[PDB]
RNA sequence: GAGUCCCAUAACCUUUGUACCCCAGAGUGAGAAA
RNA sequence: GCGAUGAUCACCCGGGUGGGUACAAAUGGCAGUCUGACAAGU
């Protein structure tokens, strides 16, 4: 007595019309069951009659929920209204019994079915999937299922980017990478310009300064009192390097390199300057995120140190998980926490573990507890 | 690869004759034949296991 | 809805606070959070008791994660002051663990509360 | 034993997607969907192959009941590369990630969990593994998450509930293809502690039979765990 | 003369090989970091520079639907990323996370911008310090040849036998001690002429090319008044091409 | 059979249908 | 005639310089002070 | 005016040796830069 079948897709809602009714008495016969597997037989039973794809990602989740709590969405109401005739009562087959009463309320003239016969067809519809859509645009169900999957899940758990801490792990890995590469290039700039003016590399040991100074002094021959004041403005004259570079540039040993060579020194020196500037920018980005992600842990030990501990555990969830002893050895390879000295390290390790659990497991952690815990550590520090 | 390295060949011998190396270690009776396909691995430890298993 | 969940009713705390005492006498009790953490890693706990008035409460909520991962029952008692007194230690205890031993003299009532706690969950 | 500096010989196991690392200790091993880290701190192996560095993960039989199951010598494992897998009771990525390794990129694992707190780890873990679909929902009501699930070659259940068999049935009736795989892990203590462990296993086999599930095989999980068994059965809709 | 110093050569190649590396390392960091917001990009677009340019053009996936990626990607690929955008799987990100990732993508494109600049400059140095070599073997091979020796003179002082097998000492000395066949291509395998050859002829042209590589090189190194024209290399190139043509003209298979 | 061309609800399902029909009763 | 395809653009060892460490490690689990 | 929100717990003569982890350099070691007159067509 079934005529219409309601099915739901991640892309949208699909309605089917039952052309032929399978034998109900012999439902459990192998021969009827084999037909459900067989596409050719199944197409004789039903035919796809409607499909209305969801407008976007947001609608699918809203309907995905509304199906979950056994509710009818506006989208579902529109489709059923257009397809189901008013009619004694048209019979609709549905997977969920809970959706039954909801459908009956909105449409008094429809009778829902969720018996094994309905389940048997619903299984066949889901078995063949897009093959029954007869070329209609239903995208790819497997990916759309993936599209809705965590989307449905994270919603119930109320997952948010705020709890996300991977940004910290990426930042630390990048920051150390930047520091190594800034150093490696800056040395090459020293070698490159060292040929043209070796003494200057000795004068300004600070590599970042040296790149800036080389950018101004591209040619050591160019020496003017005004230029001396300019390079004097760079850093300070307390070291006296401003006078030394003028005197050294006058009497220095470096063989003059080509204009193309000097072009690259400043260009390469420009590259080192940008990375250090970005590294400073990323360092600040790390600093604020800890105050947002782990206000307690950062406030106890520090933003950078706390980040390194989290990276060692692999996630803030991992760090909160480990026992106090494990946390102590977690940063025992770089002396993050560092006989009386060892006692404080063990003491601090517990309070670091004390805090990590607070931050991870609080949706919006505060720093009120982090402050007092450090004050507790400070009292211990004075006592020992 | 054909013409396998001597060191790989020696290692395979050790696993096959694994029973005899340690007096206090004993193993299930087994007939070990060199696989048609395999790889050699270096095993990397966790940081927390620095003292225990490194 | 609260992070403290489930919380045993006044009667149940009494039987839970009962079992812990004999476990303390029988050396079958581990007292304090970090010990309770360790037992879960070794998988040697029937169940673990926590105080709902822990200051702050977020500190002991990692213990729930372990158990449900390890399919261990857990429950919260209203007072850490009361829990520590039953534990036999002169200081408040926020978390405690009953160690696994099918050879305990107090096996029967442990499985008794272990049934009620499961029903509570 | 399996200490860092030592080397191992990695070889295929009888089951596809399962590998054995030989040496002074024989380790059951699989390749990493996500090289460079461990899901639960597990022991990892690195191989240089032409040179790209492929990575291998160890299964702990004690932690993963399936790994203990494979170890006892199950005749058949439906879990295989290029197969759709639905994992019930996915507490975390401790075992689901291991299953995710076997199916490979081509297949997927539909992980099902009820409690929210472990899910957060599962969601994080399912991100790094594109082939893992976590569905945080009660398995008792598959209708709630029929939306997200297609055909499944094999259904695995480690749900430690008295009511598992009905849960398996509703999922298997709804998601498992005919002649599909069923792999159930049973805890006697959870089901009925009053009676011996043995009787429970016989009872549960019966509940599978009336649900049109044909039991193929039985394994008990000692020495790794007590009062545990894995049932392997085939879903005969006919 | 400042335009005829080989120490500039050995540094630039070392820098070039370096620059390839980190730009790769940053590329994975961008792919993983931005992969959180939109994991499906990496499978679609593999090029790091094209990958990075996308994040510059589109900051968020909502912006992806309407943004035009024609200049970066072809028509087929650009719609794939658009379709992936709405069925994307990554989470939304804050503007703060957006800003630095964009700045990171700015570094990626800039490094490619400089990397080609160094490549052009290195080629300029190749054609000025050892021109005759370049016409014969090339710029990119020619830079590494001198770098392996450490100086133009040192490589020039070497015989042709070493030049062909300068880059396979490991296989060489191992083969010599183990009574096994020796390498026949070494570093010179990547020259264009060797690529043109096939089969056993690759070994032939390697020997012939190396002999002329010495001829072109040792003119460049020891010339008092070399014209920066590369003529000797050009005639040397023609000889090898003629050698290749007749060598390839052979048919081992009987007619 | 259900047809889009003739309204099958017998009451105005969409709030638009509420607003328009109000004017039609108002108009004439 | 002749291994690019096991990074001689490299691995490992020695020496040297810089910064940390010598407490146990799945660390232990109820004493301490008087 | 305490504590389970955690008490307690390698060598030689204050010094020198010894060892471990991470980074950088060595024109320090392994480590020694293949052969040499035929080849090809009718």
């Amino acid at each position: 007595p079934i005529e219409y079948l309601l099915f739901e897709e991640p892309t949208g809602y699909a309605v089917f019309k039952v052309k032929l009714q399978q034998d109900d008495i012999g439902s459990r016969l192998k021969e009827v069951q084999e037909q459900i597997n067989d596409f050719g037989a199944f197409t004789k039973l039903i035919e796809l009659v409607s499909f209305a794809p969801f407008k976007g990602a947001a609608e699918a989740l809203e309907n995905a929920n509304d199906i979950s709590e056994g509710l009818v969405s506006e989208s579902l109401k529109a489709i059923l209204d257009l397809n189901l005739p008013k009619a004694k009562n048209i019979t609709l087959a549905i997977s969920d019994k809970n959706l039954g009463p909801s459908i009956k309320e909105e449409f008094p003239y429809v009778d829902c079915i969720s018996n094994e016969l309905a389940q048997d067809l619903i299984r066949g519809v889901r078995l063949h999937g897009e093959k029954l859509f007869k070329g209609l645009q239903s995208g790819d169900l497997e990916r759309a299922q993936l599209g809705l999957g965590h989307a449905y899940s994270r919603a119930k758990v109320k997952f948010s980017v705020q709890k996300n801490d991977n940004h910290i792990i990426q930042a630390i890995a990048l920051l150390d990478q930047l520091d190594k590469d800034i150093n490696t290039f800056a040395m090459r700039v020293k070698e490159w310009y060292g040929w043209h003016f070796p003494e200057l590399a000795k004068l300004v040991p600070d590599n970042y300064t040296f790149a800036k100074l080389v950018l101004f002094i591209k040619d050591k021959a160019s020496l003017n009192d005004d230029s001396l004041h300019d390079l004097a403005a760079l850093l300070n004259e307390d070291s006296g390097i401003a006078q030394r570079v003028i005197d050294n540039a006058r009497i220095s040993m470096g063989q003059d390199i080509s204009e193309t060579d000097m072009e690259n020194v400043c260009v390469f020196a420009q590259r080192v300057a940008s990375l250090a500037d970005y590294r400073r920018q990323l360092y600040d980005y790390l600093c604020e995120k800890m105050h947002t992600v782990a206000p307690n842990l950062s406030e106890l030990i520090g933003e950078v140190i706390g980040a390194r501990l989290i990276s060692h555990a692999g996630s803030l969830t991992n760090l909160s998980k480990q026992a106090a002893s494990t946390v102590q050895i977690l940063g025992a390879e770089k002396a993050l926490f560092r006989k009386n000295k060892g006692r404080i390290s063990r003491y601090l390790a517990n309070k670091c573990s004390m805090a990590s659990r607070i931050d991870n497991y609080s949706e919006e952690p505060s720093n009120v507890f982090g402050s007092v815990l450090k004050k507790q550590v400070e009292q211990r520090l004075e006592f020992y | 690869d054909d013409n396998m390295r001597r060191e790989v060949q020696r290692d395979l011998l050790l696993i096959k004759h694994r029973a005899a190396l340690d007096p206090k270690r004993h193993y299930k009776k087994q007939r070990w034949e060199v696989p048609e396909r395999f790889a050699i691995g270096t095993i990397i430890e966790d940081k927390s296991e620095f003292y225990s298993s490194r | 809805n609260p992070k403290a969940f489930p919380l045993a009713d006044a009667a149940l705390t009494q039987q839970i606070l009962d079992v812990v005492q004999q476990a303390a006498n029988l050396r079958q009790l581990k007292k304090g959070a970090n010990e309770a953490t360790k037992t879960l890693n070794r998988g040697i706990s029937e169940f673990i008791i926590m105080a709902a008035d822990c200051e702050p409460i977020e500190i002991l909520l990692h213990l729930p994660l372990l158990c449900e991962d390890k399919n261990v029952p857990y429950v919260f008692v209203p007072s850490r002051v009361a829990l520590g007194r039953a534990c036999g230690v002169s200081r408040p205890v926020i978390a405690a663990s009953i160690t696994t031993n099918d050879a305990s003299a107090i096996k029967t009532q442990i499985y008794a509360v272990k049934d009620k706690i499961e029903t509570l969950l | 034993g399996a200490r860092g500096g030592a080397k191992v010989v990695i070889e295929p196991h009888r089951h596809a997607g399962v590998y054995i690392a030989r040496g002074k200790e024989d380790l059951l091993v699989t390749k990493n969907m996500a090289p460079g880290e461990s899901v639960y701190g597990e022991k990892r192996i690195s191989v240089e192959e032409p040179p790209t560095k492929v990575e291998y993960r160890v299964w702990n039989p004690f932690r993963s009941k399936l790994a203990a199951g494979i170890m006892g010598g199950l005749d058949e494992l439906f879990i295989a590369p290029g197969k759709k897998v639905l994992y019930l009771g996915a507490a975390s990525g401790t075992s689901v990630s291991h299953v995710s390794d076997v199916v490979g990129p081509e297949g997927v694992v539909y992980a099902v969990e009820f409690s929210h707190r472990p899910g957060r780890e599962l969601i994080s873990m399912a991100k790094k593994r594109p082939n893992i679909i976590p569905i945080i929902e009660d398995a008792r009501h598959p209708q709630k998450y029929r939306m997200l699930i297609g055909m499944v070659d094999c259904v695995f259940a480690d749900v430690a509930q008295p009511d598992q068999a009905r849960i398996i049935a509703l999922n298997s009736h709804m998601f498992l293809k005919d002649q599909g795989g069923v792999v159930i892990s049973i805890k006697a203590n959870c089901i009925d502690s009053t009676v011996d462990a043995e009787t429970v296993f016989a009872r549960e086999v019966q509940k599978l039979r009336e649900e049109r599930i044909k039991p193929l095989e039985q394994l008990t999980l000692e020495p790794y765990e007590r009062d545990h068994c894995i049932v392997v059965g085939r879903y005969m809709r006919s | 003369s400042a335009d005829k110093v080989d120490v500039m050569i050995i540094q630039a190649i070392a820098l070039l090989d370096d620059l390839d590396k980190e730009l790769n390392t940053y590329a994975m960091r961008c792919k993983e970091w931005y992969g959180w917001h939109f994991p499906e990009l990496a499978k679609i677009v593999t090029d790091s520079v094209a990958y990075a340019r996308i994040i510059l053009t589109m900051g968020i996936r909502s912006k992806a639907s309407e943004t035009d990626l024609s200049e970066i990607l072809p028509e087929e690929i650009e719609e794939r990323v658009k379709t992936a955008a709405e069925v994307s799987m990554g989470t939304e990100i804050t503007q703060t996370d957006l800003d630095n990732i964009n700045a990171l993508a700015e570094q990626i494109v800039e490094f490619a911008a400089y990397r080609e600049q160094l490549s052009n400059y290195l080629s300029a140095r190749m054609k000025a310090i050892a021109p005759n070599l370049t016409q014969l073997v090339g710029e990119l091979v020619g830079a590494r040849l001198i770098a392996h020796s450490g100086s133009l003179i040192s490589l020039a002082k070497s015989p042709a036998s070493t030049i062909q097998i300068l880059g396979a000492e490991k296989a060489l000395f191992r083969a010599l001690k183990t009574k096994h066949d020796t390498p026949k291509y070494g570093l010179l395998y990547h020259a264009s002429l060797v690529g043109q050859a096939t089969g056993k002829n690759k070994g032939k042209i390697a020997r012939v090319l190396a002999a002329k590589a010495a001829v072109s090189l040792r003119y460049d190194a020891l010339a008092e008044d070399r014209d920066d024209s590369g003529d000797i290399g050009l005639e040397s190139r023609a000889k090898v091409e003629n050698r290749l043509s007749q060598l390839e003209g052979r048919d081992l298979r009987t007619t | 059979h259900a047809s889009a061309f003739t309204r099958t609800q017998d009451v105005p399902q969409t709030e638009l249908q509420e607003k328009v029909d109000q004017v039609l009763q108002e108009s004439n």
